């Protein structure tokens, strides 16, 4: 395939038009959300169990 | 007793766990344990408290 042209996408398009596509496409089935929720809860529980810059 | 998984977190402790996570609650309980053990002289009876708080000085 062809080498693509120099990159030149529009610099600052409208957020709402972008959101109109991203919002519906982000939809997840209930079992997908359930797995996400559990994994993420476990990760945060571990986080809240050393030291970092934010802690200081 | 045996604990079944996926239990709805209720009570003061369960609400604590939903908020901070179980690991932080364990850590908070251990800190409470150092406080209770170091700053209180306690027993089931006064004789037991008194014996525990003893210093021939």
């Amino acid at each position: 395939p062809n080498i693509p042209p120099p990159f030149t996408a529009p610099y600052a398009p409208d957020d709402a038009e972008i959101a109109a596509r991203l919002l519906p496409a982000s939809h997840l089935s209930p079992p997908q959300e359930a797995r996400i929720h559990r994994t993420a809860t476990r990760l945060i529980e571990a986080i809240r169990k050393l030291g970092g810059v934010e802690d200081m | 007793r045996v604990i079944q998984p996926g239990e709805t977190p209720d009570g003061t402790i369960g609400r604590l766990v939903k908020r901070l996570g179980a690991p932080a609650v364990r850590t908070a309980t251990r800190q409470a344990m150092r406080l209770m053990g170091n700053h209180f002289v306690l027993g089931e009876t006064i004789e037991q408290a008194l014996e525990r708080g003893k210093p021939g000085q």
